[PDB]
């Protein structure tokens, strides 16, 4: 009459490391390492991410005539572009602060866009329907930036323009807008009469004068010449002042606008869906509650630590003996 | 292992008893057959589980989009960007790998430590009235019926009965 | 716990002995008493000591200004900034959060194993001449008087006994 | 019938910690890691106290707002402190360039005395140093300026071109400060200083920069439509910076023989300033501890604790306790 | 904390030259120390482990730390230098009670096979010999050469006397 | 007849930490903590450092008439400046985005210097001799940077330049040019006639237009005026166009160059060999596999982690009795 006392034993293969000893099999084991995503691009909060598909965020805030898409959402948790989206600034030229300026945009709580300086009745001494090029083209026929005009002399007159706004919103405004640096001298009293012009904005934080540098630079996208692209935020109450006796490419929608800090921008071709997600990668988002994940360093959301590890297998049954 | 029982002088395990990860095989009259300990077992549950548990409930993380863009003249800052970047991912390797390691070496003597704690438990409770086998077995002095067997595993077990 | 000593076969403790963490409670015919093990007691208090000054005193910092000052055309490395400063929050939360747990573990289990040493160290000394109760508790067959327990805290005991 | 019992020690005491196995386990003794008790107070750091700003910030304490009168008697500082609230600065609306850089390197001096560069008295003699006061500074009711600069308009009609060269013969760095001024309109132009084109230049063996009056309309800003930006640079010693103008220069009067000692910060805090020693600093009072840990405040100056997000990091020294 | 080194065996043996563990014996073929070979080598593969896996899962990264700000970045130099001894005062900690941590641990893992080594012994001689108290065991029956070997081997496979 | 069971000793003095104890004598240990290095500049992937010596990085791509010894190489791992090394841009002047340009030729993985605009057949009507300084002394000579030329009137006269170049290599190329600032408006006229000019640079990316300051700044090596000088890569296909009045300092040599990131530039006096190392600090190269070190924070390769430790010994034996 004999009575023993042993452990628990099975079919179980799993091994686990020890500091003692390496590939040792355990009754049974929990992996700590999250390697598992959805591919997909899915909602964060609960929003859904800005697709500019086509376009990057260049293209898609001066309007060019290809990121025409929708009358935009008005949220959005973060921003996701494609490797391959090319279509932003169409005439050459140099966006200012623009990276910066991605970064304030890549998480919006609202975003309307509204006409600023209404096309119509703005500007009665100035040509606003000449400006359009070939650098811009919208179905063949030469087009320009949705949300600015491009305005021209009219007929050999160019008078110095004065127009304000007044953020009457009750968030802030982005606005936007461009300095033409033409190629040639001739084209500069071809365009705006006045040979030696000059363009100003101001509000009650911004504050800069642009001289036109005329000059030939090398063709791109056919022109010769050049276009620079500058931005800021109005303040609510404040006002915002257009001065030019030409070169300036005014404004036409801008943005009322309330932003969440705390986001970035994906570029990625991995789909978006209709899905939620607490932490999204560009290969797809993680549903997980393990500390540890190896599928994505650049992450956004609340995730885990990005490890290089490939296994982390915690052991938590015993030895495993037939 | 460092308490000697587990692949120590109790060399290997049942795949006979599957209710439990401690057990007895008790051999009498009324036949043979493998039974988990109850309390033993859900114990070590309990305390894993907790473990397991707080490895990864103490990992409380912010909300942060990381990955930023840099220009062409901002090389610099973008390097520090990806020093830093790199830098928590040394880090975070080394402690998940170490953590993994030494938990592991921790909870593989903790149950040894049950197993032998088991063992000492009846050792210390049928002094005279069985002799070690040496194996994890005991071999009963005075004949044993089943509900005899079950006042050694209640703890329950009454002395008074030594016979040759 | 570990050791089955602590709250194992010696399911409960003394709060009659107030002297030292680990100690002895004599029964003869000179009365009763409780007496905590100078020397062992005095170990654990070094090393349990040692124990708490190592985590701390290995943290060694260096004199830095956390925090610094951006313009509104800094955001990008304002949160750069942001990211190092939250990337060592929950780094040092965890390791310090684990450190504790860990720790306490071996702590508990390093008392189980001071105790379960105890007493593993008498039983080996009187083996015939007193039986084990069970309960961490020595029967004598002889008797034994003050100074007779004194040969089993010292650990300098004789065996002419029955 | 005699016999001897082994045992172990329990007590009255009610402390839990924490285990990888086991959660709320009470023990009879046990210290605590994690230091979460701060002294409500903002103290000196290394023996030095901090330079307190109260009602102005940087900006205003350095070009000497008027209302910034009262504080320039620390010839040393281990770091700044300034008030959310405290809005007197630069009154004249404008730009300060690199001004969080300035602030930085400000953060924390080792010698400190402000000198007059270019006296009032004696350096332009045909300019006028005294008209040029605003409504955007005042100083009990009436119109003032910055104490440390000089608005120098025309003399009846005539603005020179001007030309003042400082060379620092102090055995430390100088930080200069000057401004230059952009009016509303033309008028406004040869109204302060007759010229209608003008330029400003500044000049040392590292800094050299030209200036152009961008004269334009700018939306009202206590009560000014023009604007008036602020620039500053560090002379080596022995080095010399030269100024040069045919108007709109806000020349330097006080500049700062200076001695900078890097790694230090400022705290915008209401927390009240006060005479203690202290190693570690936060915005909610300082930390006297040499536990390694502190949930206090993420912000911190000084050879201070990790700050942590734990409530508690109770560390178990004594065993299980029972009855 | 297993109380056999430095515990009920007070001292260690010079003598004993050729292992971490062992034996000696002492009959009337004379004395002599012989380590245990078996539980000798598991002790240096898994020590040689233990020191292999703190050093090995360290694995970098290639990168140049130390960048260059001019007069006008100190605040992104600053923010540089935050991050070099963030790291610092992270990797200093770690290392430093990584060490206090396994060494204590190493000390604990002798302690354990010196005193499984002894309970192997004793659970194999029961009668036939009696426990010195020092870790020694004083044979009852006479014990030949031939006979320490079944002691040693752990094929004490007949209690005769 | 006795049967003993004990353990190792030996002469031992090793001592290491636990938790619970400090000093614990111990039979066998290893450290854990690398404090060696081989007080040498070595190579780091197999390609050895770029070493300027007596001069800066400014001196070197510019020319400067000092650093004329130097780069006899198509390739390297790293740079070496020496905390000594002070020739760089001899005339006083303004170096725009110099620490970027440093970071961006930390390393290189091809790099030929090339003649961008010949200055024989180049500039025609325009002086390409008389621009040499006494900033710029080469042997008591006065001369100037070997990359760039200093174009001055031809007599009485400064036409409007205008030269384009084509990058028809396979790779980048680093185009560097100045713009000088006389320091009196008859300096300005006795270079380049015209009063009022203007110099303008632009690719596809580029594009500045820039205006002579005319100042009286204080002397530096003997000049009142300056000279800022500028840098950009022009992408392969993409051509650079310059245009000027006057002031402007042309590109003589430019560099076609293939660029691989992850490295830096060290300043220190210690001497360059020829060995390798898989981790590199200015107090010389580390050969290990040791996970920390304590010989230097500032690193450059597969490092280990810097640590303000003294002694990680790591006990592997047992006590010591
Ligand atoms: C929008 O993006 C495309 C792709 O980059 C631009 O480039 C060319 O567009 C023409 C006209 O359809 C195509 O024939 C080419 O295939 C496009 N180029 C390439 C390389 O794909 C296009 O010009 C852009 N249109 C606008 C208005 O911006
Ligand atoms: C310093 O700060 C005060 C307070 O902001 C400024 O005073 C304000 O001026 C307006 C104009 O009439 C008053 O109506 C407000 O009531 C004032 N604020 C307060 C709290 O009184 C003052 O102009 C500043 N002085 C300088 C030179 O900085
Ligand atoms: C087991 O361990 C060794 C040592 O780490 C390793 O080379 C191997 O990958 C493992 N074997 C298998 C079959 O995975
Ligand atoms: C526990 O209980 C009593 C009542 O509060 C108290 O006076 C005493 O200090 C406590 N015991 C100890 C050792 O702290
Ligand atoms: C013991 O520690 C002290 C203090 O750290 C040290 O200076 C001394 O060298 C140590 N003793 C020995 C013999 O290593």
């Amino acid at each position: 009459d004999t009575l023993c006392i042993g452990y628990h034993a099975n079919n179980s293969t799993d091994t686990v490391d020890t500091v003692l000893e390496k590939n040792v099999t355990v009754t049974h084991s929990v992996n700590l390492l999250e390697d598992k995503h959805n591919g997909k691009l899915c909602k964060l909060r609960g929003v859904a991410p800005l697709h500019l598909g086509k376009c990057n965020i260049a293209g898609w805030i001066l309007g060019n005539p290809e990121c025409e898409s929708l009358s935009t959402a008005s949220s959005w948790s973060y921003i996701v572009e494609t490797p391959s989206s090319d279509n932003g600034t169409c005439y050459p030229g140099d966006f200012i602060d623009y990276e910066e300026l991605r970064e304030q945009l890549s998480s919006v709580s609202s975003f309307e866009r509204f006409e600023i300086f209404p096309k119509t009745s703005s500007w009665p001494n100035h040509d606003s329907n000449k400006g359009v090029t070939a650098a811009c083209p919208h179905a063949g026929a030469k087009s320009f930036y949705k949300n600015l005009i491009w305005l021209v002399k009219k007929g050999n007159s160019y008078p110095k323009l004065s127009k304000s706004y007044i953020n009457d919103k009750g968030k802030e405004v982005l606005v936007l807008w461009g300095i033409h640096h033409p190629s040639t001298s001739a084209d500069q009293q071809s365009l705006y009469q006045n040979a030696d012009t000059y363009v100003f904005v101001g509000s009650s934080r911004y504050s800069k004068k642009f001289k036109p540098e005329i000059a030939i630079r090398p063709k791109v996208r056919e022109q010769e010449g050049r276009m620079n692209y500058y931005w800021t935020l109005v303040e609510p109450g404040d006002k915002i002042t257009f001065e030019a006796t030409g070169n300036l490419v005014v404004p036409r929608y801008a943005f009322a606008m309330e932003r969440n800090a705390g986001s970035g921008i994906i570029i990625s071709d991995t789909p978006v869906h209709d899905c939620n997600t607490t932490c999204q990668t560009p290969k797809g988002a993680i549903n997980t509650s393990l500390p540890f994940q190896n599928i994505h360093p650049i992450t956004i959301g609340k995730c885990p630590k990005y490890v290089k590890s490939t296994k982390l297998r915690l052991a938590t049954g015993l030895r495993n003996i037939p | 292992g460092l308490f000697g029982a587990i692949a120590g002088f109790i060399e290997g395990g049942w795949t006979g008893m599957v209710d439990g990860w401690y057990g007895y095989h008790h051999q009498n009259e009324q036949g043979s057959g493998y039974a988990a300990d109850l309390k033993s077992t859900q114990n070590a549950i309990d305390e894993i589980t907790n473990k397991v548990n707080s490895v990864i409930e103490k990992m409380n993380t912010q909300f942060t989009a990381v990955g930023k863009e840099f220009n062409h003249l901002e090389k610099r800052i973008e390097n520090l960007n990806k020093k830093v970047d790199d830098g928590f991912l040394d880090i975070w390797t080394y402690n998940a790998e170490l953590l993994v390691l030494l938990e592991n070496e921790r909870t593989l003597d903790y149950h040894d430590s049950n197993v032998k704690n088991l063992y000492e438990k009846v050792r210390s409770q049928l002094k005279n009235n069985a002799k070690e086998i040496g194996n994890g077995c005991f071999e009963f002095y005075h004949k044993c019926d089943n509900t005899c067997m079950e006042s050694v595993k209640n703890g329950t077990y009454d002395y008074p009965k030594y016979s040759e």
